[PDB]
């Protein structure tokens, strides 16, 4: 399975892209 | 310049952490700053991210538990994770995610007692005993095991 | 040898701290070791010192508050204090006092949030932004102040 | 007045000498 630091970076990116889609208008 | 932006980042992040910790409570490093515009930037990014951030809480707890970050390895992990975050590009949301990761990492390492300070004090004690002749004295008294007679009998 | 005594000191001190913290409770760094004879030495010195140690609690709280130790200055203060402790000679009680000071110092720095880890993470964040081109990007978007438009309007 | 690190070292020594007198038999 994916290493924890790989999974964390993927979810950070997901999280950040959600923030970006939400607010970068 | 980007040296200026880097300097501003300190105030942004410290304010971000201060205000995020407030909105999530109910870590004394996070309660202790005087800012201005950069303080406002950090505050606003923490506030407007709150709903998004809370939906990620459960999985970041699981992921950070698996990662087992410590003060000793945090730099290595931070760098690998942040590099991967921005590999496919920079946008404002990913920049905020970097501040959020710094927040989560600092909180997790402190509250799980992974900050390494007792280990640092242990090295202080050993180093002092070795280099200031205390170990020599204990050796001549029979080693640490000789302390077993204190309070004995 | 005194290198051996120095090695044994790590187990003595960690056991000392583990058992002292138990007897005083009612710091997660102090709850996390597998030892043997050196573990027994640390345990016994913590136990038999309990009555003496508690009579000093009030003044060490006042003195450590005045000292304001941090992770940044702890080594300097530890070394000056320990050197002064042994200036007029070494005896077993002063050796135990050194372990007790290490205990008090580690506990005080952790519980007052002076462990410096958030400050370390802040340096991670700034360093990454500067050396991995994030600050460059923010500068070209208008600096951190441009983030004030996120969630605005 | 005495600096805090000076006072701490003096009290550590007092404390240790009490321990020593108590147990070094």
């Amino acid at each position: 399975d994916m290493r924890p630091e790989i999974r964390i970076a993927q979810e950070l990116r997901r999280x950040g892209d959600e923030f970006n889609a939400t607010y970068a208008r | 310049s980007e040296e200026q932006v880097a300097q501003d980042t300190e105030e942004v992040f410290r304010s971000y952490v201060f205000y995020r910790h407030q909105q999530e409570q109910e870590d004394p490093e996070m309660v202790t700053q005087p800012s201005s515009t950069m303080g406002q930037v950090g505050r606003q990014l923490a506030i407007i991210g709150d709903d998004i951030n809370r939906r990620y809480d459960s999985e970041f707890q699981t992921m950070l538990q698996h990662l087992q970050p410590t003060a000793e390895n945090a730099y290595e992990y931070f760098t690998k994770i942040a590099t991967s975050l921005f590999e496919s590009g920079i946008n404002w949301g990913r920049v905020v995610a970097l501040l959020g990761f710094g927040y989560r990492l600092a909180l997790h390492v402190y509250q799980h007692g992974l900050t390494g300070f007792l280990g640092q004090v242990t090295r202080f004690v050993v180093d002092f005993m070795l280099h200031h002749s205390i170990a020599r004295w204990i050796a001549q008294r029979g080693g640490w095991v000789a302390a077993l007679n204190l309070g004995n009998g």
